Protein backbone atom coordinates (compact mmCIF):
# COMPACT_ATOMS: atom_id res chain seq x y z
CA UNK A 1 0.00 0.00 0.00
CA UNK A 2 2.93 2.35 0.83
CA UNK A 3 4.56 1.34 -2.45
CA UNK A 4 1.58 2.44 -4.19
CA UNK A 5 1.10 6.16 -2.09
CA UNK A 6 4.83 6.55 -3.50
CA UNK A 7 4.29 5.22 -6.76
CA UNK A 8 1.14 7.79 -7.29
CA UNK A 9 3.39 10.71 -5.47
CA UNK A 10 5.63 9.73 -8.42
CA UNK A 11 3.55 10.03 -11.09
CA UNK A 12 2.42 13.14 -9.79
CA UNK A 13 5.54 14.97 -9.85
CA UNK A 14 6.71 13.46 -13.18
CA UNK A 15 3.44 15.12 -14.60
CA UNK A 16 3.68 18.20 -12.73
CA UNK A 17 6.95 18.55 -14.26
CA UNK A 18 5.68 17.65 -18.24
CA UNK A 19 2.96 20.50 -17.66
CA UNK A 20 5.70 22.91 -16.18
CA UNK A 21 7.64 22.39 -19.08
CA UNK A 22 5.01 22.78 -21.24
CA UNK A 23 3.85 26.47 -19.33
CA UNK A 24 7.49 27.26 -19.80
CA UNK A 25 7.24 26.74 -23.30
CA UNK A 26 4.25 28.78 -24.58
CA UNK A 27 6.24 31.76 -23.52
CA UNK A 28 8.84 31.03 -26.65
CA UNK A 29 6.02 30.31 -29.04
CA UNK A 30 5.32 33.26 -31.30
CA UNK A 31 1.49 33.56 -31.92
CA UNK A 32 1.65 33.45 -36.02
CA UNK A 33 -1.65 34.83 -36.29
CA UNK A 34 -2.10 38.59 -35.91
CA UNK A 35 -5.38 37.77 -34.77
CA UNK A 36 -5.04 36.92 -31.11
CA UNK A 37 -4.84 40.11 -29.48
CA UNK A 38 -4.16 38.44 -26.31
CA UNK A 39 -0.55 37.44 -26.35
CA UNK A 40 2.02 40.13 -25.61
CA UNK A 41 5.20 39.95 -26.94
CA UNK A 42 7.12 39.33 -23.61
CA UNK A 43 10.60 39.09 -25.29
CA UNK A 44 12.22 41.38 -27.45
CA UNK A 45 13.18 38.90 -30.30
CA UNK A 46 9.32 38.92 -30.65
CA UNK A 47 9.34 42.42 -30.68
CA UNK A 48 7.77 43.71 -34.03
CA UNK A 49 10.42 46.59 -34.34
CA UNK B 1 11.02 25.09 -13.16
CA UNK B 2 7.61 26.59 -11.38
CA UNK B 3 10.18 29.46 -10.54
CA UNK B 4 11.27 29.97 -13.87
CA UNK B 5 7.29 30.49 -15.12
CA UNK B 6 6.53 32.83 -12.42
CA UNK B 7 9.24 34.86 -13.24
CA UNK B 8 7.76 34.87 -17.21
CA UNK B 9 4.57 35.32 -15.99
CA UNK B 10 5.53 38.48 -13.55
CA UNK B 11 6.70 39.83 -17.62
CA UNK B 12 3.72 39.27 -19.44
CA UNK B 13 1.98 41.11 -16.73
CA UNK B 14 4.43 44.16 -16.73
CA UNK B 15 4.08 44.01 -20.78
CA UNK B 16 0.22 44.50 -20.90
CA UNK B 17 0.70 47.39 -18.66
CA UNK B 18 0.09 50.80 -21.36
CA UNK B 19 2.85 52.94 -21.16
CA UNK B 20 0.86 56.71 -22.23
CA UNK B 21 3.13 59.05 -23.50
CA UNK B 22 1.66 63.02 -23.68
CA UNK B 23 0.93 64.42 -27.13
CA UNK B 24 4.00 67.19 -28.29
CA UNK B 25 1.99 70.01 -29.04
CA UNK B 26 4.36 72.49 -29.69
CA UNK B 27 2.77 76.07 -28.38
CA UNK B 28 1.93 74.38 -24.75
CA UNK B 29 4.81 75.86 -22.81
CA UNK B 30 4.09 74.73 -19.55
CA UNK B 31 2.10 71.68 -18.30
CA UNK B 32 4.59 69.52 -15.92
CA UNK B 33 3.13 66.31 -17.55
CA UNK B 34 4.92 64.18 -15.49
CA UNK B 35 7.00 61.62 -18.30
CA UNK B 36 6.82 57.97 -17.73
CA UNK B 37 9.85 55.91 -15.67
CA UNK B 38 10.04 53.98 -18.67
CA UNK B 39 10.89 56.92 -21.18
CA UNK B 40 12.98 58.45 -18.48
CA UNK B 41 15.21 55.50 -18.05
CA UNK B 42 15.49 55.01 -21.57
CA UNK B 43 16.53 58.77 -22.39
CA UNK B 44 18.90 58.78 -19.49
CA UNK B 45 20.42 55.49 -20.38
CA UNK B 46 20.50 56.96 -24.20
CA UNK B 47 22.00 60.48 -23.13
CA UNK B 48 24.55 58.56 -21.07
CA UNK B 49 25.61 56.75 -24.26
CA UNK B 50 25.54 59.85 -26.32
CA UNK B 51 27.69 61.92 -23.90
CA UNK B 52 29.89 59.23 -24.32
CA UNK B 53 29.90 58.98 -28.08
CA UNK B 54 30.04 62.80 -28.48
CA UNK B 55 33.36 62.66 -26.29
CA UNK B 56 35.10 60.26 -28.43
CA UNK B 57 33.70 62.36 -31.46
CA UNK B 58 35.37 65.70 -30.05
CA UNK B 59 38.38 64.33 -29.35
CA UNK B 60 38.78 62.74 -32.70
CA UNK B 61 38.52 66.33 -34.10
CA UNK B 62 40.69 68.27 -31.71
CA UNK B 63 44.17 66.30 -32.97
CA UNK B 64 44.95 66.57 -29.14
CA UNK B 65 45.48 63.04 -28.16
CA UNK B 66 45.77 63.34 -24.80
CA UNK B 67 47.36 60.33 -23.23
CA UNK B 68 45.42 59.64 -20.32
CA UNK B 69 41.76 59.86 -21.09
CA UNK B 70 41.48 56.15 -22.26
CA UNK B 71 40.77 54.68 -18.69
CA UNK B 72 37.49 56.85 -18.18
CA UNK B 73 36.03 55.76 -21.17
CA UNK B 74 36.14 52.16 -20.30
CA UNK B 75 34.73 53.14 -16.85
CA UNK B 76 32.10 54.87 -18.81
CA UNK B 77 30.94 52.39 -21.16
CA UNK B 78 30.66 49.99 -18.07
CA UNK B 79 28.75 52.29 -16.41
CA UNK B 80 26.27 52.26 -19.38
CA UNK B 81 26.61 48.67 -19.46
CA UNK B 82 25.17 48.09 -15.73
CA UNK B 83 22.83 50.78 -16.55
CA UNK B 84 21.75 49.33 -19.54
CA UNK B 85 21.24 46.35 -17.95
CA UNK B 86 19.06 47.42 -15.05
CA UNK B 87 16.43 49.24 -17.80
CA UNK B 88 16.45 45.61 -19.54
CA UNK B 89 15.68 43.91 -16.15
CA UNK B 90 13.55 46.90 -14.66
CA UNK B 91 10.67 47.72 -17.65
CA UNK B 92 9.61 45.35 -20.33
CA UNK B 93 10.92 44.89 -23.94
CA UNK B 94 7.81 46.30 -25.45
CA UNK B 95 7.57 48.95 -23.49
CA UNK B 96 11.48 50.02 -23.58
CA UNK B 97 10.81 49.93 -27.66
CA UNK B 98 7.96 52.29 -27.02
CA UNK B 99 10.20 54.49 -25.20
CA UNK B 100 12.23 54.50 -28.41
CA UNK B 101 9.71 55.42 -30.71
CA UNK B 102 8.81 58.49 -28.60
CA UNK B 103 12.15 59.51 -28.03
CA UNK C 1 44.88 80.66 -41.92
CA UNK C 2 42.21 80.18 -40.26
CA UNK C 3 40.08 79.79 -42.91
CA UNK C 4 42.36 77.21 -44.16
CA UNK C 5 42.17 75.48 -40.84
CA UNK C 6 38.21 75.50 -40.36
CA UNK C 7 38.16 74.70 -44.08
CA UNK C 8 39.96 71.30 -43.16
CA UNK C 9 37.27 71.48 -39.15
CA UNK C 10 34.91 71.59 -42.14
CA UNK C 11 36.30 69.03 -43.90
CA UNK C 12 36.89 67.01 -40.48
CA UNK C 13 33.17 67.33 -39.52
CA UNK C 14 32.25 65.98 -42.78
CA UNK C 15 34.74 62.99 -43.30
CA UNK C 16 33.06 62.27 -39.54
CA UNK C 17 29.31 62.86 -40.42
CA UNK C 18 30.14 60.26 -43.60
CA UNK C 19 31.14 57.56 -41.10
CA UNK C 20 28.56 58.14 -38.76
CA UNK C 21 25.81 58.10 -41.66
CA UNK C 22 27.83 54.60 -42.26
CA UNK C 23 28.06 53.40 -39.24
CA UNK C 24 24.40 53.68 -38.61
CA UNK C 25 23.23 51.84 -41.37
CA UNK C 26 25.38 48.90 -40.22
CA UNK C 27 23.83 49.13 -36.90
CA UNK C 28 20.37 48.91 -38.24
CA UNK C 29 21.22 46.00 -40.14
CA UNK C 30 23.50 44.09 -37.12
CA UNK C 31 20.16 44.81 -34.94
CA UNK C 32 18.07 42.90 -37.87
CA UNK C 33 20.39 39.79 -37.79
CA UNK C 34 20.31 39.33 -33.75
CA UNK C 35 16.87 39.40 -33.60
CA UNK C 36 16.71 36.53 -36.33
CA UNK C 37 19.37 34.68 -34.65
CA UNK C 38 17.38 35.16 -31.14
CA UNK C 39 14.36 33.53 -32.61
CA UNK C 40 16.25 30.84 -34.81
CA UNK C 41 17.46 29.75 -31.20
CA UNK C 42 14.10 29.48 -29.89
CA UNK C 43 12.90 27.57 -32.52
CA UNK C 44 16.29 25.69 -33.03
CA UNK C 45 17.11 24.36 -29.65
CA UNK C 46 13.82 25.17 -26.77
CA UNK C 47 11.05 24.40 -28.43
CA UNK C 48 12.00 20.81 -28.93
CA UNK C 49 12.78 20.12 -25.55
CA UNK C 50 9.15 19.18 -24.16
CA UNK C 51 8.56 16.52 -26.64
CA UNK C 52 11.66 14.78 -25.09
Amino acid sequence: HLLRVTNKKLNHELQSIVNGVQTLMSFFSTPETACELSSQPIFLSQLLL
Amino acid sequence: IQYRCEQLQEIRRASQREVMFSAVDPDLSSSTFLEPEVLRDVREVCKLRFKFLRSLHDDSISSSVHPGKEDLRSLSHQQWMSMAEKVWNTHTPNHILAALERL
Amino acid sequence: QNIQEACLLLDKKQKHIQILIKGNSSSKSQIRRSSVEAQKYVQDKLLPWPQE
